[PDB]
């Protein structure tokens, strides 16, 4: 399970920043996949950051 | 040991010439690579769409339901102008049927696994029109060449209507070439 | 909420973005004749760069402050497209190649060529396999519930412990 | 005499559904995912399928056709790409101010930005191989011509196809016609160099030459006769070369004086075109044609006349060597690992050779001030050599192992260079410490004095001075050996030597290299590394077959992991064990060379000239001052000479952006190999195994970690490739802005 | 077998034509039924035989006469093959050749098998060969024009290249080089 | 077809190569047709 847990992360980590590399590099930054970090935020939104 | 439709090429092992519509006609050998009898109940179920499909075509280039939504006289614009909600209520109430009429057995893996089940058979004759044992053998080729007729057809009448724009008819009493 | 982000149709970033992009490719466009395969070339790519545009104006995703489309990944139905349904998507394409991979062995397991049918391929088997994989969520079910989908703990071998 | 079997190998496909067919080993199939890997680790060692010579060389002489298949459909490759999807017309009619481009790509998800603007109208991406130059001085001037040379390549492929089918399953020669070496070196000379350089010759008097001199002059291409009218209409010729008049009258009465106009000894540079002469390449190519037509007369075959290899060998022997070369004659002629060795080795120095010519006596028009080719043709010629160095130790070592007969080799040269292999390794093994101590030593002296803010105390031009003095000698005596001990010669060489600022549009061609301090450094480190590459290869032969540390070795063959933990830990002792170190070591002193390269062209010879005659230098001559410290390495070549590449994203360029990073990647992911063991590996693989077993979709082929060795070679490979690549896309990228 | 080739009399007969086969009066001195399979060889020869006699008799009868409509309107043949190119004429007959030369692929696999004779489609509709002895007779004469169908194609297309002349106009004037 | 070709034709590198230049084929058509595809439309 740690093997697939790994594998997993590292799979599509890896594969997102390759593809906004490559969708940067031949000048297209509008088709990046950009995930907003939104567990986090609200995580902060529960401490009083009123931002979001 | 050769095809009867092609006299140059071996008979295909999977073709005994037993079956209706059979005349050795498979010059790619695909009853090698996929299951004859899946291979068998698949050309009828294309051609039992396809016959009822063709009949769509041209009747509802005349009659239509009450309604402007189901107007159009174009087979393939009326797909996308009737009711979106009305076309979910026919592809599940299919997929009930093709649970229903293969008792879920749906795959080559086990469609054929009952030995009395045989392609195209769901045990569909209200009318009775094939007690005749001879009768009935004759209309499993007529319903096999007139599937294989109307798969043709609705490709034509896909391709003219998105090549003119024109109904099926429209297009005959108003022929425009390329 | 998310009022770090707007709608990429009321970004002003967004919108310069285009501008930018675009005045880079008319300039490159200048450098070549009206009819050459050349300029025809750089015109595609002047469409293509308006549609996508565009198609992302209409769409409601949202922008943040650097004027680029951020996804929302948290399972509300208003973002579905952006996540949701790919998954979905995904879970059903992936979950078909391993059932019919996993019949495939398991066919092969009960003949003499288990071993020679893993690298020369009995293609009509696998592709008997392979048609019937449409329906798997059902059969891995049923496997499961029927307990033909897993091994017991007793007849898969371990080591010392 | 020709001596063949007929009807050998029967041609169906009923072997290519049995995989390892020719292995015993292999034919019983796989248990285990190890047998997928042996099966191509396996296929081309022939001598591991059979024992039998005659058979073995059945089946390299019909390889050796597929080699030369795979070439023409390349090299037709090159010329359709020429004629259909290039730039060449334009460049021809605009070589100044026009990029050569011979590759286009589709518009799929936008990477039609790679489509750069190289003018002529033409949207591609820039070629560094320099096919232009290449055609040009063929006299291409259509794409036509292109066209049908490709085509004429695929039926050449075709043809080598046939043959290599025909003489292994048709009619395959037996081992007494492979054999004929004396036969073999007389057609090699005489009939393939000899006759292949007299027919270039020929070309190059009746098509090179007319239609060079016309472009130069200032000719349009499409105004200038096509070959062939030269060839018909001798007065076209007559025109340009009034020797030609005389007809062949003056070849036969030895009154070859007369054909001075085409044949030269000029020397030195087309001043238009920046490169050699064409008249001086015609000379060369005949004089060459003459004396390998001679060389080729050397052995005896089917006559009286000539020598015996066997009768030269024998013969050379002296007080210090015992038996001297006798029983070397039955090695090379027996042995295709022995004679593979040899071949390597020169085929790679050659190519070495080849780099340093090609820069300094630029042999193209238009070659020497399109940097971008000039700095890929030196760096592609270097690498190509460093590999086949490397694969001459392989096979030497193979040699020793599987070859190697004690009853052959009684006190002869290979038994008496064994015989003190600890007198050999022992001094190398010295000489590489004294070298690295006094080469990158200087190095770490100079940062440390630098950073401590003593300049005076450096080894520098300006503080502690070592000067090449040998070098600068040199440079002198072939500055002024034209009308000196050259007296037919009008000028150098090279102007790398000495002499005028050649350049071509306002950028420089070629000018005088200085050598100083900063040279001095840099050759004593090519010096050390390439004596290191040595030393791990030298001791991978001369210990192949045993050592102190295991005596009986070559029975565990070449090609084994370890001889286990005991005697303190054996890894890493057989003969391949030294190619997969040597590979790193032939990396290491090749980056260094072509970096050296690079930096150098850039400082102090290649940039723009003035109409004063102002040189501006494209890094200003930052060399001589900065190259003599690590830092000035890192900061002024690596650090500044990124900045194309690192900032190439939203570019033409940024395929080398990509490329770039993509080979940082698999180089590093080289060192998961490098630095593990498999014993990790195979217990991760149990685990994963077991949750396959549970959920019933184990493989029948078990899995298996990767064998020791194959693990070494995964790791080199991928080291070499990702760190290889990495300078290639650095390169490009940078040369391609600013040259 | 004659021993002597009939065609080259100062050259054996070659080894791998037997003397059985229609066309065979023992010309091969280059010897290309030493390596390749005389199968295959017949196999290509009559291919090649049968689409130059289409050939000739195009070249011939589009000279002479088109349909009577402005879509095909009279051109020489050579320039014929650009113009309908452009249309979509010509990607139509390259769809169909494609469909009978996949067929094909098959038919030259079993004949390299040994189950089917070269050049065999076991075509003739009209029955002119029932015959024995007739199919042997046209077998020679299928060979002898389609032989000179291939040569007189080269002609047309390489004089016209060269005169810029159709073939009647050709022979109409008929004016010598310079 | 002949068979012993039709076995060459089986064996995992051939299929291999053939089954993913498909599929290959199957992603570049869809993103030439239908190009960024960023999010399911809806
Ligand atoms: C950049 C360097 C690098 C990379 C990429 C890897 C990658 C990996 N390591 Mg390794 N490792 C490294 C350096 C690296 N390591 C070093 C220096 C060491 C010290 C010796 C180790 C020691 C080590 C140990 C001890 C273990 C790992 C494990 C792993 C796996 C972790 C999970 C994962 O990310 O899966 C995702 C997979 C990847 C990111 C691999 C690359 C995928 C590529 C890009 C796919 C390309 C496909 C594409 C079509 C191109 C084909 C090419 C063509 C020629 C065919 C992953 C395969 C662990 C493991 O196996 O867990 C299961 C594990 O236990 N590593
Ligand atoms: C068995 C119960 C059942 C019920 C309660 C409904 C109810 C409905 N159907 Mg459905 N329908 C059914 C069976 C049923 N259908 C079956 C078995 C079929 C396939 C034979 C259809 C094919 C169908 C179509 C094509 C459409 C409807 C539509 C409708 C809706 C509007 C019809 C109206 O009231 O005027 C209504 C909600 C219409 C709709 O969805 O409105 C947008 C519509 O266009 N039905
Ligand atoms: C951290 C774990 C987590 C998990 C497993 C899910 C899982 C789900 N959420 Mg999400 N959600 C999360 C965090 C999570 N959510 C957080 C932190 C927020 C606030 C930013 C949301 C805001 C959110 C909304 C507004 C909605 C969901 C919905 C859903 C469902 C689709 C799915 C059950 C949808 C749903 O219908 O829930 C039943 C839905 O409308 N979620
Ligand atoms: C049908 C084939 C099949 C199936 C059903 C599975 C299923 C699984 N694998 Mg396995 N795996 C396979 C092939 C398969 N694998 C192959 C060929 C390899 C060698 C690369 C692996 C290497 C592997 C590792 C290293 C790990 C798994 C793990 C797992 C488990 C979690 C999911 C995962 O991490 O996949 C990840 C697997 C991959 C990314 C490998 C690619 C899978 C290929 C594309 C499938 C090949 C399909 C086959 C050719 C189809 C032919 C069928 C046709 C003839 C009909 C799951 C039980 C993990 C685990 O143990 O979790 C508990 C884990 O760590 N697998
Ligand atoms: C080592 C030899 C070599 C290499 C690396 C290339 C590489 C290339 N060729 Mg070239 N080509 C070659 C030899 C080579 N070719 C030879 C010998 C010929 C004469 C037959 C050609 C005739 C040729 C044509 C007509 C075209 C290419 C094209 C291409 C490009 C795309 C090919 C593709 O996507 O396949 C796709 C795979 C299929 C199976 C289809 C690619 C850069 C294409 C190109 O440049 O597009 C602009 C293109 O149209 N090649
Ligand atoms: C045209 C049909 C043909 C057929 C049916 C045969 C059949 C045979 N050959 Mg023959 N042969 C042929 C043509 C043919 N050959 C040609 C053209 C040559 C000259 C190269 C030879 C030279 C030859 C040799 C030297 C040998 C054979 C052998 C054999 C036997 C085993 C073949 C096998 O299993 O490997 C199947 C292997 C392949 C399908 C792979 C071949 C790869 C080619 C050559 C190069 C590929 C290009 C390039 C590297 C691709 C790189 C891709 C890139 C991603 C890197 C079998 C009877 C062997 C034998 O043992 O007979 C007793 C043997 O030693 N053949
Ligand atoms: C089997 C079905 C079939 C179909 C549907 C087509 C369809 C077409 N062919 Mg193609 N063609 C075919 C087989 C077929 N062809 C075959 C077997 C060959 C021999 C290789 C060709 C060789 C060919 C050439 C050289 C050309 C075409 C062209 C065309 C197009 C003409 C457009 C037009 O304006 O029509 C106008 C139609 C009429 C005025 C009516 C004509 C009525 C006839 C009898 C056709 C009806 C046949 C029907 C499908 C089946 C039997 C009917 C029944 C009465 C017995 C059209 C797309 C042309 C093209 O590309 O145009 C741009 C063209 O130049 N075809
Ligand atoms: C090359 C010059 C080598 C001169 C050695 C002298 C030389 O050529 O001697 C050659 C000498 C000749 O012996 P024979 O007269 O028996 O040779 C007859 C031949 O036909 C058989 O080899 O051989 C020896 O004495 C053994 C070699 C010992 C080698 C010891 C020194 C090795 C290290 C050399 C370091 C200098 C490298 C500088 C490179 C630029
Ligand atoms: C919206 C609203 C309206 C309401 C709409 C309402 C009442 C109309 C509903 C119409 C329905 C009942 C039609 C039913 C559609 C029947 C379908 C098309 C049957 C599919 C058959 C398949 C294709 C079988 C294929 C196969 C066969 C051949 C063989 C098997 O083996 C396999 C399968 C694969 C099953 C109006 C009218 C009031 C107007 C107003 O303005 C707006
Ligand atoms: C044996 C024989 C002897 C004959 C020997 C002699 C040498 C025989 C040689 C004949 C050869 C040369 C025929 C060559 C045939 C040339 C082919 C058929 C050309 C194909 C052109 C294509 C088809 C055009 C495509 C075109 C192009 C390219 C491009 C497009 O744009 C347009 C089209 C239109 C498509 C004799 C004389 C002694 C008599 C004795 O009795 C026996
Ligand atoms: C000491 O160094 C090491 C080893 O031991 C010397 C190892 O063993 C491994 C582990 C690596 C292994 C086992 C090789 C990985 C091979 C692959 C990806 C499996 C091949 C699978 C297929 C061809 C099937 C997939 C099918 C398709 C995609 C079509 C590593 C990382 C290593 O560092
Ligand atoms: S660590 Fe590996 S290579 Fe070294 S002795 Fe042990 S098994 Fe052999």
């Amino acid at each position: 399970h740690l093997s697939w847990v790994s594998l997993f992360l590292g799979f599509h980590t890896l594969g997102i920043y390759v593809h906004n590399d490559v969708v940067v590099a031949f000048g297209s930054p509008e088709k990046q996949i950009l995930i907003e970090p939104v567990f986090a935020q609200w995580i902060q939104a529960a401490s009083g950051k009123a931002l979001y | 040991t050769k095809s009867l439709s092609v006299p140059f090429l071996e008979r295909p092992k999977n073709l005994d010439g037993t079956a209706p519509g059979d005349v050795g006609f498979d010059p790619l050998y695909i009853s090698d690579l996929l299951d004859i009898q899946w291979l068998r109940e698949s050309e009828i179920k294309h051609g039992r769409i396809c016959m009822l499909a063709a009949v769509g075509f041209i009747v509802q280039e005349f009659v239509h339901l009450p309604g402007e939504v189901f107007s159009n006289k174009v087979a393939i614009d009326a797909l996308f102008q009737v009711p979106s909600g009305g076309l979910w209520q026919i592809f599940l109430f299919i997929g009930l049927l093709e649970f229903v009429m293969n008792k879920g057995k749906m795959t080559p893996l086990d469609m054929f696994s009952d030995p009395n089940r045989k392609p195209g058979d769901f045990g569909f004759d209200p009318l009775g029109l094939g007690k005749d044992p001879q009768a009935r053998k004759r209309y499993e080729v007529a319903e096999i060449k007139n599937g294989r007729l109307a798969m043709l057809a609705v490709g034509g009448f896909i391709h003219h209507m998105l090549l003119t724009h024109q109904g099926v008819v429209e297009q005959l009493t108003h022929f425009r070439s390329l | 909420e998310f009022n770090n982000l707007i709608p990429c149709k009321e970004s002003k970033i967004f919108n310069k973005r285009l501008e930018s992009t675009i005045k880079k490719l008319e300039n490159k466009l200048s450098k070549y004749e009206v009819g050459s395969s050349s300029y025809l070339a750089i015109k595609n790519t002047i469409n293509k760069t308006n549609n996508r545009f565009h198609k992302y104006m209409e769409s409601g995703v949202l922008c943040g402050k650097d004027g680029l489309p951020h996804l929302i990944a948290d399972g509300r139905w208003s973002h579905a497209g952006e996540f949701v349904i790919p998954s979905l998507l995904f879970i059903y394409i992936s979950g078909w190649i391993g059932w019919v991979g996993r019949g495939y062995l398991s066919a092969i397991k009960n003949t003499n060529k288990a071993i020679e049918n893993e690298i020369i391929i009995d293609v009509p088997l696998a592709l008997k396999f392979m048609s019937s994989g449409f329906i798997w969520p059902l059969s891995a079910l049923r496997e499961y519930t029927k307990g033909d989908l897993l091994m017991k703990d007793s007849e898969v071998t371990i080591s010392p412990r | 005499k020709v001596l063949i079997d007929r009807n050998v190998v029967p041609t169906n496909f009923e072997k290519w559904s049995k995989p390892g067919h020719f292995s015993r080993s292999l034919a019983k199939g796989p248990k285990t995912t190890t047998w997928i890997w042996n099966l191509h680790a396996d296929a081309h060692d022939f001598d591991s399928h059979t024992n039998s010579l005659e058979e073995i060389s059945r089946k390299i002489f019909s390889a050796h056709f597929g080699q030369l298949a795979v070439i023409f459909i390349w090299l037709s490759g090159m010329y359709f790409h020429g004629a259909k999807f290039s730039n060449y017309v334009a460049w021809l009619n605009n070589p100044i101010n026009i990029k050569p481009s011979a590759q286009v790509v589709w518009p799929i998800i936008g990477q039609e930005i790679l489509n750069a603007d190289v003018g002529g109208g033409f949207q591609g991406i820039q070629i560094t191989s320099g096919l232009f130059q290449l055609w040009r001085a063929s006299g291409i001037t259509n794409e036509m011509q292109l066209y049908v040379t490709a085509i004429g390549g695929l039926f050449m492929a075709s043809l080598m196809l046939f043959a290599g089918w025909f003489h292994y399953h048709k009619a395959a020669p037996k081992l007494e016609w492979f054999q004929n070496v004396e036969s073999m070196l007389n057609h090699h000379l005489a009939g393939l160099l000899g006759l292949g350089s007299l027919g270039w010759t020929g070309h190059l008097i009746h098509v090179s030459l007319p239609i060079n001199k016309l472009l130069d002059s200032g000719i349009v291409p499409a105004q200038i006769p096509l070959p062939h009218e030269f060839i018909l209409n001798r007065n076209l010729m007559s025109e340009l070369y009034p020797s030609f008049n005389k007809g062949l009258l003056p070849f036969f009465t030895l009154n070859w004086n007369e054909y001075n106009d085409f044949l030269t000894f000029k020397g030195g540079l087309n001043p238009v075109t920046g490169g050699l002469w064409l008249t001086d390449i015609a000379h060369h190519h005949l004089a060459i044609a003459v004396i390998f037509i001679i060389a080729g007369h050397m052995y005896r075959t089917n006559w009286s006349i000539g020598h015996s290899l066997k009768e030269i060998l024998d013969a050379h022997k002296g007080p210090f060597t015992g038996e001297g070369h006798r029983g070397l004659f039955e090695i090379l002629t027996t042995s295709w690992h022995a004679q593979l060795a040899i071949n390597l080795a020169m085929l790679g120095s050659l190519s070495i050779i080849v780099a340093h010519h090609m820069y300094a006596m630029p042999p193209y028009p238009y070659l020497a001030t399109d940097y971008p080719t000039q700095l890929s043709l030196f760096t592609h010629h270097m690498w190509i050599g460093g590999f086949c160095i490397v694969g001459a130790g392989a096979h030497a070592a193979i040699f020793m192992v599987r070859d190697y007969s004690p009853a052959q080799n009684y006190n002869n040269l290979l038994d008496r260079v064994i015989r003190h292999r600890d007198a050999i390794i022992s001094h190398l093994n010295w000489v590489c410490i004294f070298l690295g101590f006094h080469s990158f030593g200087l190095y770490i002296h100079n940062d440390t004095m630098r950073a401590l803010g003593r300049p005076q105390d450096m080894f520098s031009d300006v503080a502690i001075q070592l000067q090449p003095i040998f070098a600068q000698w040199i440079q002198n005596c072939h500055s002024i050996a034209p009308g000196n001990t050259a007296p037919n010669v009008l000028a150098t060489t090279s102007y790398v030597f000495g002499g005028d600022i050649i350049s071509v549009g306002n950028k420089i061609a070629i000018m005088p290299m200085s050598l100083g301090t900063a040279d001095f450094m840099v050759h004593h480190i090519h010096a050390f590394t390439i004596h290191v590459t040595a030393l791990i290869l030298l001791k991978g032969v001369l210990f192949a077959r045993n050592s102190r540390l295991i005596p009986d070795k070559a029975n565990l063959g070449f090609r084994f992991p370890c001889d286990g933990p005991g005697r303190g830990g054996t890894c890493q002792v057989s003969g391949w064990d030294h190619v997969f170190l040597g590979l790193f070591w032939m990396y290491n002193s090749l980056s260094i060379v072509i970096f050296h390269f690079s930096w150098k062209m850039q400082s102090d010879v290649w940039g723009t000239i003035s109409s004063s005659g102002d040189i501006s230098h494209i890094t200003r001559g930052n060399f001589a001052q900065s190259a003599i410290t690590i830092n000035g390495w890192l900061r002024d070549f690596l650090w500044a000479q990124a900045s194309q590449v690192i900032q190439s994203y939203g570019s033409s360029s940024s395929a080398y952006g990509l490329m770039f990073l993509g080979a940082h990647f698999v180089w590093a992911f080289s060192l998961m190999f490098l630095f593990s063991g498999r014993g990790y590996w195979q217990e991760l693989i149990e685990s994963i195994v077991w949750a396959h077993n549970k959920l019933k979709v184990a493989p029948s082929i078990q899995p298996r970690a990767l064998s020791i060795t194959q693990g070494r070679a995964v790791g080199v490979a991928h080291y070499l490739l990702g760190g290889i690549a990495t300078t290639w896309a650095f390169f490009l990228a940078r040369i391609i802005a600013i040259g | 077998k004659p021993k002597w080739s009939k065609a080259l009399p100062f050259m054996l007969w070659p080894q791998n034509l037997d003397g059985t086969m229609a066309g065979d009066v023992g010309f091969d001195p280059f010897g290309f039924t030493n390596v390749f399979d005389v199968k295959w060889m017949r196999e290509a020869e009559l291919k090649h035989c049968r689409i130059a006699m289409l050939a000739a008799l195009g070249f011939i009868v589009q000279e002479l006469w088109t349909f009577p409509y402005p879509y095909f309107s009279k051109v020489p043949p050579v320039l014929a093959h650009d113009v309908y190119v452009k249309t979509g004429g010509m990607s139509q007959i390259l769809l169909f050749v494609i469909f009978f030369e996949v067929i094909s692929l098959f038919a030259v696999s079993q004949m390299m098998e040994g189950k089917r004779e070269p050049g065999v489609f076991h075509f003739d509709p009209l029955g002119l060969a029932k015959d024995p002895d007739t199919f042997r007779k046209y077998e020679w004469s299928e060979l002898r024009n389609g032989r000179l169908a291939m040569i007189a194609v080269g002609g047309f297309i390489h004089q016209y290249w060269v005169t810029k002349q159709g073939i009647f106009e050709q022979l109409a004037n008929f004016r010598p080089l310079s | 077809m002949n068979k012993d070709l039709l076995k060459y034709l089986s064996t995992a590198p051939v299929l291999g190569v053939i089954w993913i230049a498909i599929t290959a084929a199957i992603i570049v058509e869809f993103n030439r047709l239908y190009p960024d595809a960023l999010f399911f439309p809806l």
